[PDB]
């Protein structure tokens, strides 16, 4: 009644796309489904007979829907129905003149706006800036072109390319939640709203809109969450082209930009769900245009050719081999010629393609590829790398409790090096960590740290969903979709699976009894312990106790063992401590009175990180956390426990294929399902990960002599290789000494990664002397490489969800428009741009609201 | 319906007059200083329970 | 009130307004801080004549310079030197190592002790006040009112509290600005205001220069003038007084870890806490004279200069000042020097470094080439121009080898004052003189320090019988068997604990500052 | 006496370079379609 | 005692104009009884430099 | 001893580095190892007869050793011209050298105008 | 000094427990003999984890 | 005989790491997951 008008539908996209969510609302609706879905694994193998005569109001919505669909349209050719992304630009040139004449007349009132009060603007920020910089500063000091355009342009939101497909899928989007939140109510009307678009029609359910086009005699449905990702993607690139038109240092990108979101959009036609592995280098090519700028002749083009060759060699696949050539041709001339700051500009052209269509299958395929394939490794770099483990846990210790060294075994220490640094409790330097490493990886320690289970209590209440144990499995997908033999199982819970609130109602709850489950090893006897992989491009979802001891494991290594190690605070301390590694430059100190401290750095990202760590590799670290905390088997759980169980990947519409699957320990290493892991799975353990890391970057510096700099977060690790120069040296020598000592440390971080089984993509990994890229961000050259464009993608138009709140859609407009201006506009235009965009805020909600049923 | 022995005492229901009784005993009073006061609060119990 | 008074009476004009039915007339004060940009008026100055406002009787301001010909290009060989620029210092918080110590307190025991520090900062300091902070700390932690009375911090400003990655700005310019801040004396403190000033100032700077730009072909100078503003506040007067009414019940539980503390307080805390509480009752340093305090300060911001530079990768520029203990004490670089010097008399020992006039040029050895060059402190210190003026007067620096800008960066002047320093303390002590050594943390350092004082006497007082290897009691009775087989004698066979340094330093530091009569004795010693 | 200490010194060098350097470690991870129940 | 320094370093270098009309509108009107110049000149300077000096 | 009675080398061949062809050279240069079972499971379609192991870039043993086994002009000439456009550069020497990179015909001399490019 | 053959005595022992254990580490030849079932883990679990120090 | 019994004890403790050794290529076997942290690795390598 009015209940159901509070958690709104979500107005932006915030959760994957799944095809077979869009594919079930497709065969439910009576309609020819797409070519490529002809022989799909969970379409030819479900009971549709028994599924359209369950008779809710979502089926006869999609019944009436394709009979709506059929009549409005030709029977006599052959109907085609294209699915995402083929069907991208055409949905690019949507025209509903209904819906512009609806943004017209706040077009009209917002040039009110201007005519009335542009003026003021200009005698506000004329007299701000004669008031904070003097009147001898103002007689040849004015107003900007940005503030200019926006001055004589007021409807520069209106006016763009890509602005009548804007109109159309907010109207579209607007609709489509009104429909929702009126069939919350079990009464209702017609829920088919049919909107007349230039060549063609559109339809509006709560599940589907379809989008037919008539001459070419197709159509094409999109789901509830997709034409959130079309309304998202098209006022995102509106805003792009309006900032990088207006904008005076970036103009020149406003029309390569078009051109390449035009170019991306007709190779979908061909290329399918496909073309987002080619947008998916588009990130490189910006990296590759910013390593041309480099003050040498080496690292210089490597990267720029690696994107642009593995670009030709996936569009050859597929395309024809003159075709593929003119588009890397194209790629090529778009990226040439850029500044600094606009190649990293072109970051912005990420998420403007939208999204791949995910399944469980192929995810599923893609997992157990790396995850039960079998590795081998090397031991004796195993005990170089677990030397320096245990040498920076001595040295830790030794920082924090004032000199002494932990609690060792006496007689475990071997070697005459060892036991006089041992009776002198001397700090451990990293050429005695190299040289006596068969002596100092041999030791032992005792019990010698307090821990707290539950540190830090911020982490237990969170919202994080638990999979019902694996008698209950088949609860995880939509009993719609089930079989009739699967049906049986699935049994209701009395619970949320929620941590936050399983949490709070559990009665005895004690940690050290719940780390029990660990070191005793019940948690191996327990055959409830069920695993489920998320459909992402992180997430799992483990049972209560399981998630329960991984939290705590996660609250002891993060209190005391993490802050051991210099590799990993505040977003300013960040960018003190980044912004003075980038101080560290060539170009920095180029003024050629002790001996300099030069750098030059590499950024990597390591092939398939977390899902390359064996039992083997990470059970000596383990041992040694776990020794120096007394516990006789904690912190190597999670292969121990994944080699026990096989996983699924949980999805409500992607059900499992074979209707004859009941029991998790029957079905074979297929569709969904992942037997016997022995990867692990991100998050999880991430810190003993990062601090194996660590120690291998360390080992990597002392096994080519050189002191480093490292900041490693997960399999984003980012080096400073420094070298210290003498004044009296020439340029050429300091390069030199660099690149030796770059080549060097590469080649020994390649090797020491490579003998515990891990590949850094070491032909993407970014060599380079002037930037480094760190969270999203160039630091290059103790500057911070700007990113406006990817700021003006997320200014969009309706904040939150929980209610038709305006006041906080303006503050997000605000809020953004102030992480504009810090990345470099001219104030006033900023200050006047928000008053327009709040302006079309505020008008935005009196239309197109969805519960306005005063002012 | 916490029933856990950990964070027992974070939802009780003199809360508001605790609350109530703390606020009007800071900030009743000769001169009025509500960012002591707040910090205070933030200090004491009623902040933690707060702050949980 | 109307349109045009400055924001702040306009503000807690609509607070004492808003709040008039709940407060009844009373004043909501402690609240307002001015904005920045109604606070100062600028002025840019780059190719031609000075700021009109400093021509029109304007002192107070900021100064922010850039130089000229700037490229911000990978061709870089004629930029200023480029250093991390001002990000923004909260306090810069520092662990709790407070005025009485423990090493590993509990949230909980910090919640209490920042309630009763800032429970006694705003309401006073007697007996209504503590039962109060007593009854309040109770809800988080179990110690005694006798904890309360000495754990709880000095109240500097303890009411400050209560994303993934967003950088505060580019950094183009930003990182090449001179910032200077000396010629502000109000606006100046331990504050907010002049944080927002200089971040103001460097976003003005970078507003400057557009992103079309890849040169800057002029030098440019700001000064923010802050003087003459209708946002000039006159700093109250917090009169004390006693919190009306009972504090309330709080009943709390031992059970929740989260939010109490059953048992902060130890038996390794109980014992040198409790000596603490016997020792407490000679701090009564109001009642004591401004020039014995000045002495305190001597001591205290002394014997602290030379026991962090004397102990016997991304570096930045995180250094202390000592620009305002040097303004106020009456020589605090001579226990300075003296403290070096008892560090070093094992080395000195070890050497045999005999006689007079060779102590001093080994303390000239480690002064003018020490190993380490991090001196940065007192280069800091002694560049302000007060302090190099005091120095000047009375201190015995040199005169400089250069233009007096230029000197070395002042990072070797600093060795050469305390070089200077050195041999003052040097020949003080050969002439029959002490000094005052108040050796906090009071056994194994007592006989520790007389060891050094007798072991500096040795090599400055035949053959030397060499106590090494031997351990403290025998070194002691051989360096005083070998003296006394013979004014310099009574040096030689011979202060207290009120608390420890850094309470001595800061509280007399305060008291200083709390005093009257500062301006005559300042002026008594020029 | 030195003829059993070039022995071990060999033997040692045996366990030195036949143990340590070489010697790496084999996960046969199950890359191949079965069940759990297969695998146990 | 009085400095000639306005904060601006072109009114310091007598190579320039605004050295002349900085410090010619700073002293009075023909009151000096003692000018002094202890200027250098690098080696071998531009023809004209040494004619605006 | 008995320490090289019973270790059997196993003849590991990493690429490691280098990726070239020709497994001969393959087998030429790689080291042997005793290799020891830890995990469970059957590492049968991973050993040869002749007592080999072919290893990944990610360490992984792959059962036929011919998949490391596993050039372009147009590449070449677009990175070349991104240079050009891109680097600071003086405009008459720049368009001087932009005519003279459509005359070329070859990998070769597209090299000699890079090296030109960049120390020049 | 006659103490150092008992350190032998030592030594030749130890070395006679490493051979004692090295021919039973599961060294893998080609043949595939000595290979270890999942269930092997599966019975590990169902005590209590032992200590197996001296 | 100093230069007999100085090879003697680096030969006590260079043999002592491969029982130290030997500890750790067992445990890296998930049969042995029983083996609790708090044991010498020379005596898990004995048994």
């Amino acid at each position: 009644r009015a209940e159901h008008q509070i958690i709104l539908p979500e107005s932006h996209l915030s959760s994957p796309l799944v095809k077979h969510k869009l594919l079930y609302y497709w065969k439910l609706t009576g309609l020819p489904l797409p070519d490529e879905c002809d022989f799909d694994h969970l379409i030819l193998s479900r009971q549709w007979k028994k599924i359209l005569e369950s008779s809710t109001p979502d089926i006869e919505r999609m019944i009436k829907l394709g009979r709506s669909v059929h009549q409005t349209l030709s029977h006599s050719s052959k109907l085609t129905g294209i699915l995402h992304p083929r069907c991208l630009e055409d949905l690019v040139g949507l025209d509903i003149p209904d819906s512009t004449n609806k943004f017209r007349r706040i077009e009209k009132k917002i040039q009110i706006h201007n005519t009335r009060y542009g003026e003021p603007f200009t005698r506000l920020c004329s007299y701000v800036e004669k008031k904070l910089l003097g009147s001898s500063w103002t007689h040849k000091i004015r107003r900007s072109e940005e503030f200019d355009s926006l001055r004589t342009d007021p409807a520069f939101w209106f006016h763009s390319s890509w602005s009548t497909a804007k109109f159309a899928w907010l109207h579209v989007k607007q609709i489509q939640r009104h429909l929702i939140v009126a069939a919350r109510t079990r009464s209702a009307s017609n829920k088919l709203v049919t909107l007349s678009h230039r060549s063609g029609q559109v339809f509006i359910t709560p599940e589907l809109v379809i989008v037919t086009h008539t001459n070419e005699n197709k159509f094409t449905c999109l789901s509830q969450e997709l034409v959130l990702m079309y309304a998202d993607m098209m006022e995102g690139r509106d805003m792009v082209n309006i900032i990088s038109s207006t904008a005076v240092h970036l103009r020149c990108l406003a029309e390569k930009i078009d051109d390449i979101l035009r170019l991306v959009d007709a190779l979908a036609r061909d290329l399918g769900n496909q073309v987002y592995d080619v947008v998916a280098l588009m990130e490189g090519f910006a990296y590759g245009a910013v390593q041309l700028l480099e003050p040498s002749g080496t690292f210089a083009g490597d990267f720029f050719s690696f994107n642009l060759q593995e670009l030709r060699d996936t569009l050859i696949c597929l395309l024809p081999q003159r075709i593929a050539d003119s588009v890397t041709h194209a790629i090529a001339n778009i990226f040439s010629g850029l500044e600094q700051n606009q190649a990293a500009e072109m970051l912005c052209l990420l998420r403007l393609w939208g999204h791949p269509l995910l399944e469980s299958r192929a995810a599923a395929k893609a997992v157990r590829a790396q995850m039960c394939a079998p590795k081998m490794v090397d031991f004796d770099m195993i005990l170089q790398v677990l030397s320096f483990f245990k040498g920076t846990i001595i040295n830790g210790y030794r920082k924090k409790n004032a000199g002494v060294w932990p609690r060792v075994k006496a007689h475990t220490i071997y070697g005459n090096v060892i036991a006089q640094l041992h009776a002198d409790s001397a700090e451990i330097s990293h050429d005695i960590m190299l040289r006596e490493y068969k002596n100092l990886s041999a030791i032992e320690f005792e019990a010698c740290i307090e821990y707290d289970p539950v540190t830090n209590l911020s982490m237990f209440l969170k919202d994080k969903a638990i999979a019902h144990p694996r008698n209950n499995w088949l609860a995880s997908f939509r009993r719609n979709l089930l079989s009739e033999e699967q049906k049986k199982n699935v049994q209701d819970s009395t619970s949320t699976n929620r941590l936050l609130i399983e949490f709070l109602e559990s009665n005895d709850f004690d940690p050290y009894k719940e780390m029990e489950y660990l070191t005793t090893l019940e948690y191996l006897r327990d055959d409830s312990v069920a695993v489920s992989y998320s459909l992402k491009e992180i997430f799992a979802k483990l049972t209560k106790k399981l998630r329960n001891c991984q939290v705590m494991a996660e609250g002891i290594l993060a209190d005391q063992i993490a802050p051991f190690f210099q590799g990993n605070q505040d977003s300013i301390s960040l960018t003190k401590s980044m912004l003075a590694m980038s101080q560290l430059s060539y170009n920095s100190n180029r003024k050629r009175k002790h001996r300099r401290r030069v750098a030059t750095f590499i950024t990597t990202d390591l092939q398939k990180y977390c899902l390359n760590w064996r039992y083997q590799t990470i059970k000596l670290f383990a041992h040694a956390i776990n020794q120096l905390m007394g516990l006789p088997h904690f912190f190597e759980w999670i292969h121990l426990r994944l080699m026990d169980t096989t996983m699924f990947v949980g999805d409500p519409f992607n059900p499992p294929s074979d209707p004859t699957d009941y029991d998790l320990t029957k079905v074979p290493n297929d569709d969904i399902y992942i037997v016997s892991a022995r990867g692990g799975i991100e998050g999880l353990c991430q810190k003993l990960w990062t601090m194996i890391s660590i120690a291998a970057i360390q080992l990597a510096a002392a096994r080519s002599h050189c002191r480093v700099a490292c900041m490693v977060q997960g399999d984003n690790q980012v080096i400073a290789v420094t070298r210290e120069v003498r004044p009296d040296d020439s340029p050429e020598s300091v390069l030199t000494q660099l690149h030796e000592a770059s080549d060097n440390f590469f080649r020994e971080l390649i090797h020491v990664n490579h003998l515990i089984g891990h590949n850094l993509k070491d032909r993407e990994t970014i060599r380079s002397d002037t930037f480094f890229i760190y969270s999203k961000r160039i630091f290059k050259d103790g500057a911070i490489l700007s990113q406006v464009l990817k700021n003006s993608s997320k200014l969009v138009l309706v904040s939150g969800d929980l209610s038709e709140n305006t006041v906080m859609s303006c503050a997000n407009i605000s809020s953004t428009v102030a992480r504009l201006c810090e990345n470099g506009l001219p104030k006033d235009f900023c200050y006047y741009l928000n008053y327009l965009m709040s302006c079309i805020q505020t008008y935005f909600d009196s239309e197109f609201s969805i519960t306005s049923s005063s002012n | 319906t916490c029933s856990n022995p950990l964070l027992s005492g974070v939802h009780t229901e003199d809360n508001e007059a605790e609350e109530k009784a703390l606020a009007e005993y800071l900030l009743n009073q000769e001169v009025i200083h509500p960012r002591v006061a707040h910090a205070i609060m933030e200090a004491s119990s009623v902040g933690r329970r707060k702050q949980i | 009130v109307s349109s045009d008074m400055c924001s702040l009476a306009l503000a807690d004009y609509a607070r004492n307004r808003s709040w008039s039915p709940l407060t009844g007339g009373r004043k909501i004060l402690g609240v307002s801080n001015p904005d920045t940009i109604e606070l100062v008026e600028g002025e840019i100055l780059s190719i031609s004549g000075g700021c009109s406002k400093c021509d029109s009787g304007d002192e107070q301001f900021t100064w922010f310079h850039l130089p000229s010909n700037i490229e911000l290009t990978d061709d870089t060989s004629k930029n200023p030197p480029m250093r991390v620029p001002y990000l923004g210092s909260k306090t810069q918080e520092r662990r709790a190592a407070s005025l009485a110590k423990i090493a590993h307190m509990s949230p909980h025991v910090k919640a209490a002790l920042r309630a009763s520090s800032v429970l006694i900062w705003a309401y006073g300091d007697n007996d209504i006040n503590w039962t109060a902070a007593l009854k309040l700390a109770r809800s988080r932690c179990n110690i005694s009112s006798e904890y309360l009375r000495l754990l709880s911090p000095l109240p500097t400003a303890g009411n400050l509290q209560h994303m993934t990655f967003t950088p505060a700005s580019l950094y183009r310019v930003s990182p090449y600005v001179h910032i200077s801040n000396d010629s502000q004396r109000l606006f100046t403190e331990e504050n907010v205001v002049y944080q927002q000033i200089m971040l103001l100032g460097l976003s003005l700077i970078e507003s400057l220069f557009p992103m079309t730009v890849t040169k800057t072909y002029d030098e440019i100078t700001l000064h923010l003038h802050s003087k003459f503003s209708c946002c000039i506040r006159e700093a109250p007067v917090a009169v004390p007084f006693e919190l009306t009414g009972v504090a309330p019940d709080l009943r709390v539980v031992a059970s929740n870890k989260f939010m109490y503390d059953p048992n902060p307080v130890a038996e390794g805390d109980f014992a040198r806490l409790d000596l603490a509480i016997f020792k407490s009752y000679e701090l009564n340093l109001e009642s004591y004279s401004t020039v014995e305090l000045m002495n305190i300060l001597s001591i205290s911001s002394g014997k602290l200069i030379g026991q962090s530079v004397v102990s016997y990768i991304i570096v930045y520029d995180n250094t202390r000042n000592w620009i305002s203990e040097a303004q106020n004490s009456v020589r605090l670089f001579e226990y300075a020097a003296l403290e070096v010097l008892l560090d070093c008399s094992y080395q000195l020992y070890y050497l045999r470094v005999r006689g007079l006039n060779n102590v001093v040029l080994y303390m000239s050895d480690l002064y003018k080439n020490m190993p380490g060059i991090l001196l940065s402190n007192i280069a800091a210190t002694i560049s302000h121009p007060i302090i190099h003026s005091r120095l000047h007067t009375v201190g015995l620096i040199s005169h400089d080898g250069s233009h007096q800008l230029a000197d070395t960066d002042f990072i070797e002047l600093s060795a050469k004052l305390l070089v200077s320093c050195t041999r003052r303390v040097v020949s003080g002590l050969y002439a029959g003189n002490k000094y005052d050594l108040l050796f906090p943390s009071v056994n194994e350092k007592m006989l520790q320090l007389i060891s050094r004082l007798c072991c500096l006497y040795t090599v400055l007082f035949r053959e030397i019988p060499k106590i090494r290897g031997l351990p403290a009691e025998e070194k002691c009775a051989m360096l005083t068997e070998y003296l006394l087989s013979d004014e310099q004698v009574d040096s030689i066979t011979s202060v207290t604990f009120p608390a420890n340094l850094y309470y001595m330093s800061r509280k007399s530091l305060n008291l200083i500052r709390e005093r009257e009569d500062r301006d005559s004795i300042l002026a008594l010693m020029f | 006496t030195m003829r059993s200490e070039i022995q071990q010194l060999k033997t040692s060098v045996a366990v030195m370079e036949a143990n340590l350097g070489m010697m790496k470690i084999l996960d046969p991870g199950c890359a191949n379609v079965s069940s759990l129940s297969d695998l146990r | 005692f009085r400095t000639l320094w306005r904060e601006n370093t072109e009114e310091s270098d007598l190579t320039s104009d605004k050295a002349v009309g900085y410090i010619t509108s700073v002293v009075p009107y023909r009151s000096v009884s003692l000018l002094h110049c202890d200027i250098e000149i690098p080696p071998g300077s531009n023809q004209s430099l040494l004619d605006q000096l | 001893a008995v320490m090289e009675a019973n270790l059997g080398m196993m003849k590991i061949l990493d690429p490691g580095c280098a990726n070239v062809s020709s497994l001969s050279d393959l087998r030429a240069v790689a080291k042997s190892h005793p290799v020891l079972i830890a995990g469970p499971g059957d590492p049968s379609p991973y050993v040869t007869q002749g007592g080999e192991i072919a290893l990944n870039k990610l360490s992984q043993p792959v059962p036929h050793p011919s998949d490391l086994i596993k050039p372009d002009i147009g590449i070449e000439r677009d990175t070349v011209r991104a240079l050009i456009l891109s680097r600071p550069m003086h405009p008459s020497s720049s368009s001087k050298l932009l005519s003279k990179l459509d005359s070329a015909g070859s990998v070769e001399e597209i090299r000699k105008i890079k090296r030109l490019a960049l120390n020049g």
